[PDB]
């Protein structure tokens, strides 16, 4: 759709929250957590106000196999709409630790809900490095000089 | 009917009309799926109407301030990519970032003026730049329109 | 009947009616969802409005530093306020109505000037309208009026050749009922100046 | 049926290209239209220089258009008119298919619940501009091109086929005018998205 | 039986826009999903059925278990018909789907429609079939795609799962020729499906 | 008698304090409301884990502005992910007054006490947190019948004896003599630090 994710400003609340969800589903041993990010978009700064957990069970045989409830997402969104109505789907968080290429397929699913281009916010739960524990990424489509067609 | 009658005994053979009827059984099967779908969708929809409007109905009941409207000065409506205001701001890419929709400035009888984003249910056809409005006293949003004020001695003329 | 197998086509005429009424019902319920949509959008904009809070107006009274500003709020008592990055120093200047927040007390954005609620009545009563000519035979006094008023409006450049101050200021006075008040409605109508 | 039209093409071709047509008709009877798509592809690779290709496809548009895959039909139509030495004719076919989708997706989209006809529309618009570049009305071609370019970037995720055809039109224009520089960048996108 | 939670796996191919059932095979399947759903509810209402698709090119859940048919139908509307079901990924996601429910009183049943020629390696799918018997899950394979032009690999898996169990797998063979897909699955056991205990 | 019978020291989590503040601040000047979710251990240690807000009203805080539907549903969302606990009390905002329950809230606190007797009310000032110091205080009712039975010294047994106050006259009379105060401390792990 667009690129307008030049800056991502992220509330400290969200980080705190992400660690809290991660432990209370007790995803350890290379298990992941996905939740929705709620917040503003159509701004060059993307504002991450809030997050909420989605139930997501991620497999150990493959990384290509996952369960995620689509029915759940809307219910969560409409209750939060009642609180403050400036909150809309702006992506989903991955609990890291690191980027995956099975996240690309999940990105495309969140692209339905959005009216912006999905933010994948790898919120590390490992607190690695003395700098930020967040790297941010957005799935964008390109051709490239190599002879590489339609790359995501 | 313009098919399958005594018009078509003349026009076509009646075993072709025997097989026609068993294809209208096939097409009303497809259509029957499609009607039940659209009922179900309207069952989800009516309760999303109910959800919004109950909120408005708490705000609607008593008490609420009574004020006049300074002016409607508006701001460009929300549909743009860079801002949606009439007055130029610093920086690029906005639409809800500090950008705001139409504006109504209202003057209280508590003696102040408040720049509020006007209620999207109350029109500009229901605002005149002197109109006597309700304002919700807890958080300043134009609640309703009411008719122009009259002093008690003018009520006593009638 | 023609046929005795037209007894079976009564049953097929019967389905035919059904099939064409189900076509009509699919396009009915899509026009009924289109009506429950405008009513849902009508109430959804109110939800976005109810959750918005107000703002309190000031004006820039005086630059204090770079990031601190003296505003005189329309509460009445002066405050000292902050800036978002939404505004600039050079978009703020004295006598600009600026908005404030009601709990952060920061300029978020520049607003156009305030305009009293009284004075919009004065701009929207001119009614009693008539042409150039109001009352006749006193045309000579109509033409004198536009010497002061209409003539410097169209061309200030003819009052430049003379080197006089551009004419202004009129006192109309006289016995009552004599179209002094009508003439006033006619020089607003005819010229069509503010 | 189709056998009689088909027979004429079978006579004129090589003996060793004779069996290929029989298999196309074999699938049609059985009502496997995925398998017909695959069968059709084969002829086109090694014999689109034939006028037999053209013929074949004309009969196919008439008896298949919701039967074989929609996309396969329009891709054929790009190929077909490169083989037609007639331009007037080219315009006629592009506009018949374009018109045909407009009425069709009203019925088509709701009944299946899916299958977008606007992908066909772009493939169609690309070929119209292409036709005006081969007739050498360069003002006309260019102006359809600017309009088309706005339209592509609006569509979020572009199939490689659509954007490939766009980039072909863009190449053809720029070496006719002999702007070497404009050609170079556009052909790097062409070779990529192949 | 009853007290049964069923996951429907709908195949989405281009072998399903082919003339094999009036008006098409995709349209036939729509009637079938609903016929299944009503038969389980009408017997006992503590039966819910949900729908996954093979739309995209990795299976997505349209709808979880529900008692509302209107839900299943709305989500079937939302489809991609150029997608491709992969069997091996769909059995694993369905097993997970089955482990996401509101009550675990319900028997474990998958009804997976197969409408394409299967072209997934045999050797893997032996292992996935024996994984099902140790979770107490049965799988009802409706074949009408693989008979048409392909080897009968799915038959051997069915035999593998069969052991003394509450719900035990079944092989139903549905003709591919026109004979109305919806009528034929209704007459086949779908509510009179037995264990093997 | 037979227990510690003293008001819990509310230990508010790193997540929670920020979340009540963001949720109170957006709605200033209008009064805000919501639930505190937490767990009850000891006899006098409640750790409040997380919060959720109960939607706005047009008459602001009321007992009435509790809606069972919002409360229970939102609860079933968190259940599916297993981050739900039990309602240990509630928060609400007076930004127009100091820390102390208003006449309405004491009656809301009586209903809440009834359900669970460890129910706290935490009054958040989002408008006096424009300082370097956040103004936040906790209260829990001591029953009218309770004062008569003179059970007030029972509640201040086994504590440091350090309490909080807010202004004088009216505010202070409500605080000490009708409700009971207990300090608020901040809880955190080394991961969050
Ligand atoms: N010259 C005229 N010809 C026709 N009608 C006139 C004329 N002058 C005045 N009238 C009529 O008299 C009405 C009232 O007089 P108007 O208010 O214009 O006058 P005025 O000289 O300023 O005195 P006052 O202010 O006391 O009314 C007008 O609305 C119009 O119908
Ligand atoms: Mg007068």
């Amino acid at each position: 759709m667009s690129l307008q994710h030049e800056k991502v400003t992220i509330a400290p609340l969200v980080l705190l929250s992400a660690l809290d969800h991660y432990e209370r589903t007790q995803t350890k041993e290379n298990k992941r957590c996905v939740g929705v990010i709620l917040g503003d978009a159509n701004s060059s700064t993307i504002r991450v106000t809030n997050s909420f957990a989605l139930p997501f069970e991620e497999d150990e045989k493959n990384s290509d196999v996952w369960f995620l409830d689509h029915n759940y997402i809307e219910n969560m969104n409409e209750m939060c709409k009642k609180i403050n109505a400036k909150e809309k789907l702006i992506g989903w968080y991955h609990s890291g630790p690191k980027l995956r290429a099975s996240d690309l397929k999940i990105n495309e699913l969140f692209k339905k809900y959005t009216q912006n281009n999905p933010l994948l916010l790898i919120v590390d739960v490992k607190q690695q490095g003395v700098g930020l524990p967040t790297d941010a990424y957005v799935a964008i489509e390109q051709v490239k000089d190599d002879g590489t067609s339609t790359e995501k | 009917g313009d098919d399958e009658l005594d018009q078509e005994i003349l026009n076509l053979s009646t075993q072709e009309l025997q097989t026609r009827a068993k294809l209208l059984d096939n097409e009303i099967r497809i259509f029957r799926s499609e009607l039940q779908r659209l009922s179900h969708e309207n069952n989800v929809m009516l309760e999303k109407i109910k959800d919004n409007k109950e909120k408005i109905k708490n705000n609607r009941q008593l008490p609420y301030l009574v004020a006049n409207v300074v002016e409607v000065m508006d701001m460009n409506e929300i549909e743009d990519k860079e801002n949606s205001e009439s007055t130029t701001q610093g920086g690029n890419v906005n639409l809800d970032n500090t950008a705001v929709g139409k504006a109504a400035v209202v003057k209280t009888s508590s003696r102040q003026t408040v720049f509020l984003p006007m209620v999207g249910l109350v029109d500009p056809d229901k605002l005149k730049p002197n109109d006597l409005v309700g304002v919700n006293k807890d958080s300043y949003l134009i609640l309703d329109t009411l008719p122009s004020e009259f002093d008690s001695r003018v009520k006593a003329m009638e | 009947e023609q046929e005795a197998h037209n007894k079976a086509l009564n049953q097929f005429k019967r389905k035919l009616l059904e099939h064409r009424r189900y076509d009509d019902q699919l396009k009915q319920r899509r026009q009924n969802i289109r009506d429950l949509e405008k009513l849902y959008d009508k109430t959804e904009n109110d939800i976005k409005a109810l959750q918005s809070i107000g703002q309190l107006i000031g004006e820039v009274m005086k630059e204090l530093s770079e990031e601190k500003y003296i505003v005189k709020a329309s509460s009445g008592p002066r405050y000292i306020v902050g800036v978002r990055n939404s505004v600039d120093r050079s978009k703020l200047k004295k006598g600009v109505r600026v908005t404030l927040d009601i709990t952060t007390l920061t300029i978020m954005r520049i607003l156009p000037r305030e305009t009293d609620p009284l004075v919009y009545n004065m701009t929207s009563f001119e009614q009693g309208e008539i042409t150039f000519d109001g009352i006749g035979g006193l045309t000579e006094q109509i033409r004198e009026l536009r010497e002061v008023i209409e003539l410097p409006l169209k061309n200030p450049e003819i009052f430049q050749r003379v080197g006089i101050k551009p004419p202004k200021g009129v006192l109309l006075y006289g016995p009552p009922g004599t179209g002094k008040t009508l003439l006033a409605k006619a020089v607003a109508a005819t010229i069509g100046a503010n | 049926e189709i056998d009689t039209i088909l027979s004429t093409l079978r006579m004129e071709a090589d003996p060793s290209l004779h069996p290929l047509f029989e298999q196309f008709e074999k699938f049609y009877e059985e009502k496997l239209w995925f398998q017909l798509s695959e069968s059709l592809t084969k002829f086109f690779d090694d014999a689109k220089s034939t006028p037999l290709r053209l013929r074949l496809y004309d009969n196919f548009v008439s008896k298949f258009y919701d039967k074989i895959n929609q996309l396969s039909v329009v891709k054929y139509l790009l190929a077909s008119l490169k083989d037609s030495k007639d331009f007037d004719e080219s315009l006629k076919y592009l506009d018949d298919l374009k018109a045909q989708f407009q009425e069709l997706d009203s019925k088509k989209q709701r009944n299946n619940g899916s299958k977008d006809h606007g992908d066909g529309i772009l493939l169609i618009d690309s070929e119209i501009a292409r036709t005006y570049l081969l007739k050498n009305d360069l003002v006309k071609a260019r102006d359809l091109l600017d309009d088309l370019e706005k339209t592509l970037d609006k569509k979020d995720s572009i199939p490689l086929r659509i954007t490939n055809s766009f980039y072909s039109t863009n190449s053809q224009y720029f070496k006719f005018k002999n702007d070497f520089n404009s050609f170079y960048y556009t052909s790097l996108l062409y070779l990529s998205t192949l | 039986m009853v007290l049964e939670a069923t996951v429907l796996v709908i195949d989405n191919s281009e072998y399903s826009r082919n003339g094999d059932f009036p008006r098409t095979r995709f349209e036939a399947q729509i009637d079938s999903v609903e016929f299944i759903f009503q038969a389980k509810r009408n017997s006992n209402p503590e039966n819910t059925v949900g729908l996954i698709s093979g739309a995209g090119a990795n299976p997505r859940v349209l709808s979880t278990f529900t008692a509302e048919f209107g839900k299943i139908l709305a989500g079937l509307h939302d489809t991609q018909i150029e997608g491709k079901l992969h069997m091996a990924t769909a059995l694993q996601i369905a097993q997970l789907t089955l482990k996401h429910r509101q009550n675990k009183v319900q028997h474990q049943r998958i009804v997976a429609f197969v409408c394409s020629p299967i072209s997934d390696s045999r050797d893997e799918l032996i292992r996935l079939a024996k994984t099902l018997k140790k979770n107490n899950v049965a799988v009802d394979i409706i074949n009408f795609g693989e008979i048409e032009q392909n080897t009968e690999l799915l038959d051997e898996f069915i035999a593998a799962v069969n052991n003394p169990q509450e719900e035990t797998s079944h092989l139903l063979t549905v003709t591919p020729g026109p004979r109305l897909l919806y009528e034929n699955i209704a007459s086949s056991p779908i509510i009179l499906e037995e264990g093997s205990s | 008698t037979g227990r510690d019978d003293t008001k819990e020291t509310v230990y508010i989590s790193s997540i929670a304090l920020l979340k009540m503040l963001k949720h109170g601040r957006a709605g200033v000047p209008m009064e805000v409301m919501g639930l505190m979710l937490g767990e009850f251990v000891d006899d006098y240690t409640v750790n409040v884990v997380d919060v959720f807000a109960m939607p706005q009203s047009g008459t602001g805080v009321s007992v009435e502005a509790v809606d069972d539907v919002f409360q229970a549903k939102m609860m079933d969302m968190l259940k599916q992910t297993g981050r739900d606990q039990m309602v240990v009390g509630w928060y609400h905002s007076h930004p127009g007054f100091g820390c102390w329950l208003s006449s309405v809230d004491v009656n809301t606190q009586k209903s809440f006490e009834q359900l669970n007797s460890r129910a706290v009310a935490v009054v958040v000032d989002p408008i006096q947190s424009v300082k370097g110091k956040v103004v936040i205080d906790a209260f829990r009712l001591i029953d009218t019948g309770a004062l008569i039975n003179n059970l007030e010294p029972r509640q201040t047994t086994s504590n440091t004896g350090l309490l909080n106050k807010a202004n004088i006259q009216a505010l202070i009379h409500g605080l000490n003599r009708h409700y009971y105060s207990l300090n608020i401390d901040y809880h955190k792990t080394a991961k969050e630090t």
